[PDB]
């Protein structure tokens, strides 16, 4: 059903390999301190880990806490601003005394030209939730008319929401999301992405009405595939979905932890 | 169902694998979710 479904998400995690740049510490550092090998939830974002980080560098930083900070993945600028598990099926591709590890490498780097597109590591601990809420509050814009049903909230209740992914409160996040919308959607928050590993990565957010219609992904192939497609494999939460699934049943059980449902498209052969 | 049943097959699968040698990453294992 799909609250067990929803359990899965929520359990979903993933082992990942955080590097530190030595443009970071103090030349001449232990090698432990630039290394931090950790289980990071798909639903949650690389930046709530910063605490995490700066609390173990601290003592040997080579700088007095005007470059920037910011996540790359083998030389290539990661956007921090995306569930985990969304970077992780952009990155992985098809792939959804010897053995296979599957894990993510990071590396957190600093600089004076921040990278395009890129927004930056903050000092504010609020920017995550700010950035989190806003999303939130598109999807209920999206998925209801209008973005009355978030706005009605308690402050405190608002709050309550973020926190719940922080401290992994499957209750509080169900109850929460619920209420901003648990009727049929007017639009579908859709995100649509191919990969940041191979080839030109393109991203978009398609407009695609809900009212009086129940299509399927191949229904809206019009917005998945492209001018030159007129071979492409979905995939939504690291798995495979086949082209008769409902976009609406896909939206309601398999959406990410910011409201939205992310769609990854890899080539198939 | 069926498709429910498709989905919770692959997930479960998905989630098993990436678990695998989960032990070999546990320097934030009383904090999961990170921090505030």
């Amino acid at each position: 059903h799909m609250n067990d479904i929803k359990q899965l998400l929520w359990n979903g995690e993933l082992n990942v390999l955080v590097s530190i740049d030595p443009s970071f510490l103090m030349k001449g550092s232990p090698r432990e301190i630039a290394v931090l090998r950790i289980r990071v939830p798909r639903e949650t974002y690389l930046v709530n880990y910063m605490p995490l980080i700066w609390n173990k560098i601290k003592s040997f930083l080579s700088f007095d806490p005007e470059k920037y900070f910011w996540f790359e993945h083998n030389k290539t600028p990661i956007p921090w601003n995306y569930p985990v598990g969304v970077l992780f099926d952009c990155l992985a591709g098809k792939s959804a005394v010897k053995d296979v590890l599957t894990f993510l490498r990071i590396h957190l780097v600093m600089g004076d030209s921040l990278p395009p597109t890129i927004i930056p590591i903050a000092s504010s601990k609020t920017q995550a939730e700010k950035f989190w809420f806003h999303q939130w509050k598109q999807v209920c814009f999206i998925l209801n008319g209008s973005s009355k049903a978030i706005m009605s909230l308690s402050v405190n209740e608002a709050r309550k929401f973020w926190g719940s992914v922080i401290t992994r409160n499957f209750q509080d996040f169900i109850e929460i999301s619920n209420k901003i919308s648990s009727s049929r959607p007017r639009h579908i928050p859709l995100i649509i992405q191919t990969s940041r590993t191979s080839g030109t990565f393109r991203i978009s957010q398609p407009t695609i009405s809900m009212t009086g219609v129940n299509p399927t992904l191949k229904d809206i192939e019009g917005d998945i595939l492209d001018v030159k497609e007129g071979d492409v494999m979905v995939i939504c939460q690291g798995i495979e979905i086949p082209w008769h699934m409902l976009l609406y049943d896909l939206y309601s059980k398999l959406r990410s932890f910011d409201g939205f449902l992310y769609i990854t498209l890899v080539p198939i052969k | 169902d069926s498709m429910d049943d498709l989905l919770i097959r692959r997930l479960t699968d998905r989630n098993d694998k990436e678990a695998h040698l989960n032990e070999l990453f546990q320097d934030n294992s009383g904090a999961i979710g990170g921090n505030i």
